[PDB]
C-alpha cells in the first residue's frame, strides 16, 4: 500500500507489556508469542500505544506450522474501541529473538485487517545488548537488480 | 411467468420444460444459501448499531450545559495524505496525528471558550454561528440543538 | 388445457416465481445492509467524537525564551506553556490565536482569530434591499454619497493624481423617514462591498 | 461442431502437429478445463507465428471464457496480436474482452464468492496502448501511458505478468524516439521481472 | 456419533472450477459444508463444526467451533480459487484446531475433502496417520479428486489409523461423474460413524 | 480475628501504575474508572498486575457505570490466552479533587466490598503527575458498624505505623475516620529494569 513507517515511536508500556504476555502464555524453548499491536498510522511516525495478545500456537517440528484465531482479533479490537477510538490494527508483535521468513507469511495475513502496511515488531525479551531491544521492520515488496521478480 | 407455460407447448417440445424445471431446482440451491448468508450479516450488523447508540444515550441524559456557538470554521475532512487542516503545520505525512476534523468554537455560561471537535452527528445545517447549543458538561462535546433562549418575562408576555 | 402434461407445468411455473422472487430479495437484502450502513456509520462517528476531549483557547502575548510562552489564556489569566513540533516558532506570532491543551498545557496548532458571535448577525441582515435608485429625485445626494464611498473603493489611484487623503467619513443627518436608512442598505447592496 | 472447425487447423499443419488439436478436444468433452489449459499453452511455444494460432484462439474465445482460466484467455489475447497484421482488429477484440468483464462481475463475484476480473483489465489496456505504438500514433501512446501508471501505482500487490506487458510498452516507446538513457532503466526492470 | 466436534478441510483448487457437478465443482462444496453442518447439530446441539481452507498457498482458519452454520458460509464466501491444498500441512494445523476448544468433552473428527490429485509424498503422510491414532483423532477422507487420475496412496493411510478407538477413521468414496456431491456425502455415513471398539 | 485484619499494601506492578496514568490523561477532565487485576496472597499483600478500562459514561462514575457485559466479555478474552485472574478491586479518576473517595464511590466501595471483601479503590490523579512526583493513593472502606464495634485499631496492628494523608478538614476526616488509608509501593523485576 504505502510506505510511512520512516519513524516508529514506541512507548515503554508496550515493551514492558509484551514481557509480560510472553511469560504467562509461558512461551520458552523456542516458543513464540504474537500480538496485535494497536496505534495510529498514516503518520510518518508510526505511534505504537498499545498492544494485546492473541492466542498463537506455535509448532516445533516446523516453523511453517501454526495456529491463530482469525475470529480472536475482532472481539480484541471493538472491546479496545470502547476504551480509546483511536487505536486500529497496526502490525502485531513477534517476540524475536530474531527475524524469521516464515514471518512473511504471517505478515501477509495481517495486511488483510490493515488500511496501512504491516509493522512486525520484533520485541526481545531476552534483554540482548546494552542498546534498544527492538527492531523494527515493515514487509515491502520489490524487484532487484540481480534478475530477482516480485521479492517479499 | 414466460416460461414454461401453455406459450412454451407451442414454443418448445415439453419434455425440454421437464429438464427445465430440475435446473430451476439447481439455481434456486445456490440463491438460497446466498440469502441466508446475507440474513446472518444484517445479524451481526443490528447489534453494532445498538452497541454505539446505548454510549450516545448516556451522555444525552440530563445534566448539560448550555452554550452558544462563537462560530464554525471548519478544517478539511478526513481523507487526505498530508494533514487535512486549513492552517498549515510543521512536518509531513499527517491525518489523525494532529490533524482534525471540522471545529466548532463555543462560547459557555461559565464564561470561556473551547475549540472543540464538533459532534459528527450535528450537521453544519444544524448550526448556524449564533446557534444555542447543548454542550456535554463533563467533556465538551455539541450534544444537541435546542431553540432560542428567551427570558422569563418574555415567556410571560405570551 | 392442451395438454394433460400441462397439470405438471403448473408445478414449474409455480417454482419459476419462486425463482425470480430469490433474484429480487438478494438485491432486497444489498439495500437493506447499505441503510444498515449509513446507520452504523452515523453513530461511529459520533463515537470517535465522543472519546475526543475540548481544547482551551489563548493568543500569543509574548514570547519568552525559545521554547516557553507566555499566553493569555480566554479563561483570563497569563500561563506559561509548551510547543509541539507540529507548530514551529516561525508559524507563531504575536495576536494569533493558538490552541492550548486542558491538562498538557501545550499549543498544538494555529488557530484562525475569534470572531465574535454577534457581529455574524450583522454580516447577515441587509434584507430591504433594493438597486442603485432608492428614493427619487434625491438622486444628486445619491451620486453624492459614493464620491466619498464608491469612488475611492474602485480606484484609490484617482485620489493619488490629487494628493489627498482618500476620502473617508460620512455623517447622515435629516428629518425622519427620508431614505436616509434605505440608502445605506442600497450601497452595501449596490456594490455588494463587506 | 468445434471439430469441423478445428479440422480445418488440423488439415494445414505438419502430420507431427496433428495429435496435439485431438487431445485438446478429448479434455473439452470430458470437461477437465484446467487440462485443457495446461494443453493448449504447449501449440503457442513453438508456432505462434503460424495464422493457425489465431483462428484456434478466436474459437476457444467463443466457447470457453468460464470454464478454462480468466488469465489464460487474456495472456494468450497479449500474443494473438502481435501475429494479427491488422490493428483496426486489434483494437475490435481487446474492447469486445474489456465490456464484457463489466457486465460479468456483478454476477460472477458474488455467487462464486471470488475471482477478480480488474487483473484482466489491466492485461487488456497495456495491449491497447502497444497497439498505439505499433501504429506509430506516439501522442496518443504516450497518455494512455501516463494514465495507466498512475492506476498501477494504486493497485497494492502488482502480479508479475501486467508489470512485465507494463514495461514492454516503456521500452518499444522509448528505442523508438531513441532516448537511449530512459531505455536503459526500463530494460533492467524488464529483464528482472521475466 | 454426536457430542463430536469436526474440523473441515476444504480443498481449493483450480480442479475444482470444472465441470463435474452443477453448476461448478465450487458450488457444490458450498451445498456439502452446510449439509454435514446441519446432520451434527440436529441431532444433538452440543456439536460445532468449524472450517479451515486451504487458500493462500498454506491454510489459514476461516473459523474455529462454532453452532452459527451462518458463520461457516459467511468465511467461505471470503476465498482465493488459485489457492492449493497442502495435506502434509493441513493435518498439523487440524490437529492443533482440534486441541483449541472450549470444552475437551466432544470426539476427534476431521472431515477432509479432496478434490485435487494428491501430490505430496507417501513417506511422510504414513507417519502423520498413525500420529492421529496416539491422540484419539479419526479422519474421514472424501474422495473424488484422486480416483479420477491419480493412484490410490489415501487408502493405505485410513488402515494405518485403525485400532480400537472412540472415533476410528472412515474411507468414504464419493462418483466425480455428476450425481450431485451433495446427496451423494448426505446418503454416506456421516453421523451414523463408528467406532471400532 | 483469627488472623491480620489489616488492609493490604498495594503493590502496584510497572505495567499497571503507567496504564491507569495513560488511560485516566486521555479522559482529563472527565472522570475515568476501571477494573485492577491481581492475585491475592498473605493477607495483606496483593500485587496488582494488570489494570483495564470500563468504558466511559455521560454520567461518569456511578454504581450505574459498571456494565456486566463489558467486564465479564474482556474477562473472557484474556482467559483464552490464559493472563486472567481475579478482581482484586478497581481504580477511578478524581482530577478536579484531591485524594479522597467523593459520595458516590463510597458507595460503589460497599458494592464491590460485597462481592470481595479485599476490594480496593485507588484514586489516580493524572493531573498531579504533571509533576516529577506521581499523586496516587489507595483507600479501602471501614464499615460504619465497624466503627461501632470499634475495630478500627484492629485494621492498623502489625504495621509501620506511616500512613499518608491529603489536606485539612473535609478530606482528612473523611480518609483516617471512615476509610482506611495503606501505603503504595512499586514492584519490578531484573528484566523490568
Ligand atoms: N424613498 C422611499 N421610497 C419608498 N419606500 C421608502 C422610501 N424611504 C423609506 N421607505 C419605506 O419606509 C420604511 C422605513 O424607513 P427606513 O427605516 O428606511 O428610514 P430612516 O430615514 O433611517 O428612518 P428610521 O431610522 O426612523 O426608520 C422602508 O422600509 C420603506 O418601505
Ligand atoms: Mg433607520
Amino acid at each position: 500500500m504505502s510506505l510511512q513507517h520512516e519513524k516508529v515511536t514506541i512507548a515503554p508500556l508496550v515493551l514492558l507489556s509484551a514481557l509480560d504476555h510472553y511469560e504467562r502464555t509461558q512461551t520458552k524453548e523456542n516458543k513464540r508469542c504474537v500480538g496485535v499491536i494497536l496505534g495510529d498510522a498514516n503518520s510518518s511516525t508510526i505511534r505504537v500505544t498499545n498492544s494485546f495478545a492473541l492466542p498463537f500456537e506455535e509448532d516445533e517440528k516446523n516453523s511453517d506450522v501454526w495456529f491463530l484465531d482469525h475470529n480472536y482479533i475482532e472481539n480484541m479490537n471493538e472491546m479496545c474501541k470502547k476504551i480509546n477510538a483511536k487505536e486500529k490494527l497496526i502490525g502485531w508483535y513477534h517476540s524475536g529473538p530474531k527475524l524469521r521468513a516464515s514471518d512473511l507469511k504471517i505478515n501477509e495475513l495481517f495486511k488483510k485487517y490493515t488500511q496501512n502496511n504491516p509493522l512486525l515488531l520484533i520485541v526481545d525479551v531476552k534483554q540482548q545488548g546494552v542498546g534498544l531491544p527492538t527492531d523494527a521492520y515493515v514487509a515491502i515488496e520489490q524487484v532487484k537488480d540481480d534478475g530477482t521478480s516480485t521479492e517479499k | 411467468g414466460d416460461d414454461e407455460l401453455d406459450q412454451e407447448i407451442l414454443n418448445l417440445s415439453t419434455q425440454e420444460l421437464q429438464t427445465r424445471a430440475k435446473l430451476l431446482d439447481n439455481e434456486i440451491r445456490i440463491f438460497r444459501s446466498e440469502l441466508q448468508r446475507l440474513s446472518h450479516e444484517n445479524n451481526v450488523m443490528l447489534e453494532k448499531i445498538k452497541d454505539n447508540k446505548e454510549k450516545i444515550k448516556n451522555n444525552r441524559q440530563l445534566p448539560y450545559l448550555v452554550a452558544n456557538v462563537v462560530e464554525v470554521m471548519d478544517m478539511n475532512e478526513i481523507e487526505d495524505k498530508e494533514n487535512s487542516e486549513s492552517t498549515t503545520q510543521g512536518g509531513n505525512v499527517n491525518l489523525d496525528n494532529t490533524a482534525v476534523g471540522k471545529a466548532a468554537v463555543v462560547k459557555t455560561s461559565s464564561r470561556q471558550t473551547v475549540f472543540l471537535p464538533m459532534v459528527g452527528l450535528v450537521d453544519p445545517d444544524k448550526l448556524k454561528p449564533n446557534d444555542l447549543v447543548g454542550v456535554n458538561k463533563d467533556s465538551y462535546l455539541i450534544l444537541d440543538t435546542l431553540p432560542s433562549e428567551f427570558d422569563s418575562r418574555v415567556k410571560a408576555m405570551e | 388445457e392442451q395438454e394433460a402434461h400441462n397439470k405438471a407445468l403448473n408445478q414449474f411455473k409455480r417454482k419459476l416465481l419462486e425463482h425470480r422472487r430469490y433474484d429480487d430479495q438478494l438485491k432486497q437484502r444489498r439495500q437493506n445492509i447499505r441503510d444498515l450502513e449509513k446507520l452504523y456509520d452515523k453513530t461511529e462517528n459520533d463515537i470517535k467524537a465522543l472519546q475526543s476531549i475540548g481544547q482551551l483557547i489563548g493568543e500569543v502575548m509574548k514570547e519568552l525564551s525559545e521554547e516557553k510562552y507566555i499566553v493569555k489564556a480566554s479563561s483570563g489569566p497569563r500561563y506559561i506553556v509548551g510547543v509541539r513540533n507540529s507548530v514551529d516558532r516561525s508559524k507563531l506570532k504575536k495576536g494569533v490565536r493558538v490552541t492550548l491543551d486542558i491538562t498538557t498545557l501545550t499549543i498544538m496548532r494555529i488557530l484562525p482569530r475569534e470572531t465574535d458571535p454577534l457581529v455574524y448577525n450583522m454580516t447577515s441582515f441587509e434584507q430591504g434591499e433594493i438597486t442603485f435608485d432608492g428614493i427619487g429625485g434625491l438622486t444628486e445626494q445619491i451620486r453624492e454619497l459614493r464620491e466619498v464611498i464608491e469612488l475611492p473603493l474602485k480606484n484609490p489611484e484617482i485620489f493619488q493624481r490629487v494628493g489627498i487623503k482618500p476620502p473617508k467619513g460620512v455623517l447622515l443627518y435629516g428629518p425622519p423617514g427620508t431614505g436616509k436608512t434605505l440608502l445605506a442598505k442600497a450601497v452595501a447592496a449596490t456594490i455588494g462591498a463587506n | 461442431e468445434i471439430d469441423t472447425i478445428l479440422s480445418t487447423l488440423r488439415m494445414e499443419a505438419d502430420p507431427s502437429l496433428h495429435p496435439l488439436f485431438e487431445q485438446f478436444e478429448k479434455f473439452y468433452e470430458e470437461k477437465l478445463w484446467f487440462q485443457l489449459s495446461e494443453s493448449l499453452t504447449k501449440f503457442f511455444d513453438d508456432a505462434k507465428s503460424t495464422p493457425l494460432r489465431l483462428r484456434l484462439y478466436d474459437n476457444f474465445v467463443s466457447k470457453f471464457y468460464d470454464k478454462i482460466n480468466q488469465l489464460s484467455v487474456v495472456k494468450y489475447l497479449l500474443a494473438s496480436l502481435k501475429d494479427s497484421k491488422d490493428f483496426d482488429e486489434s483494437l475490435k477484440y481487446l474492447d469486445d474482452l474489456k465490456a464484457q468483464f463489466q457486465e460479468l462481475d456483478s454476477k460472477k463475484q458474488r455467487n462464486n464468492g471470488s475471482k477478480d476480473h480488474g487483473d484482466g483489465i489491466l492485461l487488456i489496456d497495456s495491449e491497447i496502448a502497444r497497439t498505439y505504438l505499433l501504429k506509430n500514433d506516439l501522442v496518443k501512446a504516450r497518455d494512455l501511458l501516463d494514465d495507466l501508471e498512475k492506476t498501477l501505482d494504486k493497485k497494492d500487490s502488482i502480479p508479475l505478468r501486467i508489470t512485465n506487458s507494463f514495461y514492454s510498452t516503456n521500452s518499444q516507446y522509448f528505442k523508438f524516439k531513441n532516448d537511449f538513457n530512459s531505455f536503459y532503466y526500463t530494460s533492467l526492470l524488464y529483464l528482472s521481472t521475466l | 456419533m454426536v457430542l463430536e466436534a469436526t474440523v473441515l478441510v476444504i480443498d481449493n483448487s483450480e480442479y475444482s472450477r470444472n465441470g463435474d457437478f452443477p453448476r461448478t465443482r465450487f458450488e457444490a462444496q458450498i451445498d456439502s459444508v452446510e449439509f454435514i453442518f446441519q446432520a451434527k447439530r440436529n441431532s444433538n446441539p452440543e456439536n460445532t463444526v468449524g472450517l479451515i481452507s486451504g487458500a493462500g498457498a498454506n491454510p489459514r482458519v476461516l473459523s474455529t467451533f462454532t453452532a452459527e452454520f451462518g458463520k461457516i458460509l459467511a468465511g467461505l464466501h471470503d476465498t482465493q480459487i488459485e489457492g492449493k491444498l497442502h495435506m502434509a500441512t493441513a493435518l498439523q494445523i487440524a490437529q492443533l484446531t482440534l486441541k483449541h476448544r472450549q470444552n475437551k468433552v466432544q470426539h476427534q473428527r476431521i472431515v477432509a475433502f479432496v478434490c485435487s490429485p494428491i501430490s505430496d509424498s507417501r513417506d511422510e503422510l504414513i507417519r502423520l496417520a498413525k500420529t492421529l491414532k496416539k491422540n484419539n483423532v479419526a479422519v474421514d477422507i472424501i474422495n473424488f479428486g484422486e480416483i479420477e487420475q491419480n493412484t490410490e496412496l489415501l487408502d493405505e493411510f485410513i488402515a494405518a489409523v485403525n485400532n480400537p478407538q472412540e472415533e476410528t477413521s472412515h474411507l468414504l468414496t464419493v462418483t466425480p461423474g455428476p450425481r450431485l456431491l451433495y446427496e451423494n456425502i448426505a446418503s454416506s455415513p456421516i453421523i451414523l460413524e463408528e467406532g471400532s471398539s | 480475628t483469627g488472623r491480620d485484619d489489616t488492609k493490604e499494601t498495594v503493590y502496584i506492578s510497572s505495567i499497571a501504575l503507567l496504564k491507569m496514568l495513560k488511560h485516566g490523561r486521555a479522559g482529563v477532565p472527565m472522570e475515568v474508572m476501571g477494573l485492577m487485576l491481581g492475585e491475592f496472597v498473605d493477607d495483606y499483600t496483593v500485587n496488582v498486575v494488570d489494570v483495564f478500562a470500563m468504558p466511559q459514561s455521560g454520567t461518569g462514575v456511578s454504581v450505574e457505570a459498571v456494565d456486566d457485559v463489558f467486564q465479564a466479555k474482556m474477562m473472557d478474552m484474556l482467559k483464552q490466552t490464559g493472563r486472567d485472574q481475579m478482581v482484586v478491586g478497581w481504580y477511578h479518576s478524581h482530577p478536579g479533587f484531591g485524594c479522597w473517595l467523593s459520595s458516590v464511590d463510597v458507595n460503589t466501595q460497599k458494592s464491590f466490598e460485597q462481592l470481595n471483601s479485599r476490594a480496593v479503590a485507588v484514586v489516580v490523579d493524572p493531573i498531579q503527575s504533571v509533576k516529577g512526583k506521581v499523586v496516587i493513593d489507595a483507600f479501602r472502606l471501614i464499615d460504619t458498624g465497624a466503627l461501632i464495634n470499634n475495630l478500627e485499631p484492629r485494621q492498623t496492628t502489625s504495621n509501620t505505623g506511616l500512613l499518608n494523608k491529603a489536606n485539612i478538614q473535609a478530606l482528612i476526616h473523611g480518609l483516617n475516620r471512615h476509610y482506611y488509608s495503606l501505603n503504595i509501593d512499586y514492584h519490578k523485576t531484573a528484566k523490568e529494569t
